[PDB]
């Protein structure tokens, strides 16, 4: 139940 | 970091939180 | 965190989230010791007999925060790993002996309110304040109860227990690398770490100089809060060696 992080953070 | 362990919400500004005085009582 | 409470906010500075990237959940806990390292459990990242086995691009560190799922925006910081080291003799064939782990940050995280490290104890710290009875505090997002999740950060403080004590409670060889902590069944009052927790620390405030320092990392324990059972914690000062090596080393 996370929302979601910042695309950021996974590329 | 020579300012380790000084907490900027706490010991930076002279407050204590709700529990550390339990731990400096089990000091003893 | 079993019978704990809500931290405030700022409590735990130090307190470091290990976050896998897909799926998106939480994995341990950890802490901030510098600007660029921190600490955790060896189990958080490899453990073969699960075929658990985390590479630095799986995984992401989220310091500051407070909220366990929210994205802090403004508040938290999310860093990528550059590498990280588990114990040589980490001994995940038997006991856990030397659950300790670093992570070398690939960049570092700029200092906050909210985001501030935690110190290493120095023998004489260790000496002083590693005795029975002597209480220590305990924060995580993990298991409010033997498993359901909290909606913030928990903080529990608990005495650490005589050796004989500890040892007299498992089966599990204890060794000089481990302590445990938590109240007997007749002390009345009660609390442990529990699954999510792993990895997280284990910190007690100097009365000398008012600085908190990391004593103990969330290793393992038999359920959770359970009458006649303790948390089990690595010992950091008895292995404080090799984290220096590594730093210096890396
Ligand atoms: C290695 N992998 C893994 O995932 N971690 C192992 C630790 N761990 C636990 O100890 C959990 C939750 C937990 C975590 C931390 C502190 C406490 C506490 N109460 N203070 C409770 N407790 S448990 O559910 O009883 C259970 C389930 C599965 C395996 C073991 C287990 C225990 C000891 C051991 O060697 C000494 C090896 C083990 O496999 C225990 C879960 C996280
Ligand atoms: C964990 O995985 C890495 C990646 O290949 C490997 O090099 C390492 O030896 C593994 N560790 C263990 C204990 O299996
Ligand atoms: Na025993
Ligand atoms: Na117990």
């Amino acid at each position: 139940d996370f929302e979601e992080i910042p695309e950021e953070y996974l590329q | 970091e020579a300012d380790c362990g000084l907490r900027p919400l706490f010991e930076k500004k002279s407050l204590e939180d709700k529990t550390e005085r339990e731990l400096l009582e089990s000091y003893i | 965190i079993v019978e704990g409470s809500d931290a405030e906010i700022g409590m735990s500075p130090w307190q470091v989230m290990l976050f896998r990237k897909s799926p998106q959940e939480l994995l341990c806990g950890a802490s901030l010791i510098s600007d660029r390292w921190v600490l955790t459990a060896a189990h958080c990242l490899l453990y073969p007999p699960w075929d658990k086995n985390f590479t630095e691009n799986d995984l992401l560190v989220r310091i500051g925060k407070h909220s366990r799922t929210r994205y802090e925006r403004n508040i938290e910081k999310i860093s990528m790993l550059e590498k990280i080291y588990i114990h040589p003799r980490y001994n995940w064939r038997e006991n856990l002996d030397r659950d300790i782990a670093l992570m070398k940050l690939k960049k570092p995280v700029a200092f906050s309110d909210y985001i501030h490290p935690v110190c290493l104890p120095d023998r004489e710290t260790a000496a002083s304040l590693l005795q029975a009875g002597y209480k220590g505090r305990v924060t995580g997002w993990g298991n409010l109860k033997e498993t359901g999740q909290p909606s913030v950060l928990q903080v529990v403080n608990l005495p650490i227990v005589e050796r004989p004590v500890c040892k007299d409670s498992t089966r599990i060889r204890i060794t000089d690398n481990m302590f445990c902590a938590g109240y007997k069944p007749d002390e009345g009052k009660r609390g442990d770490a529990c699954e999510g927790d792993s990895g997280g620390p284990f910190v007690m405030k100097s009365p000398f100089n008012n600085r908190w320092y990391q004593m103990g990392i969330v290793s393992w324990g038999e359920g959770c809060d359970r009458d006649g059972k303790y948390g089990f914690y690595t010992h950091v000062f008895r292995l404080k060696k090799w984290i220096q090596k590594v730093i210096d080393q890396f």
